[PDB]
């Protein structure tokens, strides 16, 4: 019975590392590029001052 | 680690097994012990 609840406990609270990290990655993909994009955005801004 | 984590989880699959069958087995050895000596 304890094992049953322990299993049920785990089912509820514990995360899957792969699914979560994978989803961490998918967000990080867009996020990280946006960071490099932000730099580029500024770089274009600084261009027209000859 | 991907599949390895899943396989690690498969090796934990067996962890519940031994967690499960051992209690079964713990009274099987008395089943066998007190059957054999009988």
């Amino acid at each position: 019975l304890s094992v049953n609840v322990q299993s049920i406990k785990s089912n509820v609270i514990d995360v899957d590392y792969g699914e979560a990290m994978m989803n961490l990655m998918q967000v990080q993909l867009a996020y990280q590029a946006s960071l490099k994009a932000s730099t580029t955005i500024s770089q274009l801004s600084l261009l027209n001052y000859m | 680690s991907g599949v390895l984590t899943q396989d690690t989880i498969d090796k934990l699959k067996e962890a519940e097994q031994k967690a499960r069958i051992d209690p079964y087995t713990k009274k099987i050895e008395e089943n066998t012990t007190k059957q054999k000596d009988l």
